[PDB]
């Protein structure tokens, strides 16, 4: 029940914003507050040609 | 052939192109956005609605919805009529 | 949060290519019919001569 990283810093009021490659999911969205996404992402599988 | 081009959302036109053989999209999506469940500015439901939508996206429920309602193709795509001339000859 | 990410695009008619009766006859025009007839018959008759 302890957060680390950008989410950890934001939770403990050590950082107002966390700008970066942050993936939105349920736990993060319920522990902190997110904004409208600006770029599409998600789980993807990549292999050698 | 009454309208040369129709500008519209990617999902709807892609579904129509999948359903209709004579209709095709071009690709190169521009103005990327997302369909949302809009509601009043001061509504207590919104906070839980966002979490529920994200939870549904987390598991395969939304993938199942895409499979059932959106992701199915009827027709996607020399021939006899091309060499019909030499047969005519 | 958006439940379906998508953009704006263009729908047009497929316009399947049309193959017609003279699909073999485009390379040369109709005048070449008479031209080749003349170049064959005149050669043949003078060879007979
Ligand atoms: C959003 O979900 C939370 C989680 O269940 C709801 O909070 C509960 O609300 C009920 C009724 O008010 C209480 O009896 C529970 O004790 C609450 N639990 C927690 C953990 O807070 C909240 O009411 C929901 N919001 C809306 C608008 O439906």
């Amino acid at each position: 029940n302890v957060w680390n990283g950008m989410i950890g810093e934001v939770v403990y009021q050590r950082a107002v914003m966390a700008v970066g490659s942050l993936t939105i999911n349920e736990e993060r969205s319920e522990v902190v507050d997110f904004s409208v996404p600006f770029v599409e992402t998600g789980i993807s599988v990549m292999v050698s040609r | 052939n009454k309208l040369h081009a129709f500008i519209w959302d990617s999902a709807v036109l892609e579904f129509e192109a999948s359903q209709k053989c004579d209709l095709v999209t071009t690709g190169e999506l521009f103005f990327r956005s997302g369909f949302g469940i809009g509601m009043r500015k001061d509504s207590p439901w919104k906070q839980n609605v966002s979490l529920s939508i994200l939870k549904s996206h987390e598991n395969g429920f939304m993938e199942d919805l895409d499979k059932t309602w959106v992701r199915y193709q009827e027709c996607d795509s020399l021939t006899f009529e091309n060499m019909a001339g030499v047969f005519m000859l | 949060k958006p439940f379906k990410y998508q953009g704006l695009t263009i729908l047009v008619k497929k316009e399947i290519p049309r193959s017609t009766l003279d699909s073999f006859m485009q390379p040369f025009q109709s005048t070449l019919w008479l031209l080749v007839g003349l170049s064959v018959h005149v050669v043949a008759v003078m060879l007979y001569l």
